[PDB]
């Protein structure tokens, strides 16, 4: 339900 | 005692997720297994967002720390474990581990005390 994206 | 507010981490880089959350026990800790996004990040973004509301990026921003150690991975494979220990004084110990090179880092962030 929740991933982990970067920036 | 109980936490001063809803504590949680920010997933997908920009969204607020709750882990401790207010109305809980101060002496709390938990290691969950989250996945990474955007193949070839070689670094995971663990933001500690303590709040409970729709559309974050406005609540109490605990802290932001950058992790690294997840070479070119097409999602799903990356293994990041997050542990958060809350103390009486009002501190939070967050830690994310990476499964690809054996890299891991931890940082301390004061929940909400100040003066």
């Amino acid at each position: 339900n929740r991933l982990l994206l970067t920036g | 005692d109980v936490t001063p507010l809803s504590l949680g981490i920010e997933t997908m880089g920009g969204v607020m997720t709750t882990l401790i959350a207010k109305n809980t026990t101060i002496p709390t800790k938990h290691s969950q297994v989250f996945s990474t996004a955007e193949d070839n990040q070689s670094a995971v973004t663990i933001h500690v967002l303590q709040g409970e509301r729709k559309r974050a990026a406005d609540n109490k921003s605990l802290g932001q720390f950058n992790l690294d150690g997840i070479n070119p991975a097409p999602r799903g494979m990356p293994q990041i474990e997050v542990t958060f220990d809350i103390d009486a004084d009002g501190i939070l110990h967050v830690s994310a581990k990476d499964k690809n090179s054996g890299k891991e880092q931890k940082i301390t962030i004061k929940a909400s005390s100040g003066l």
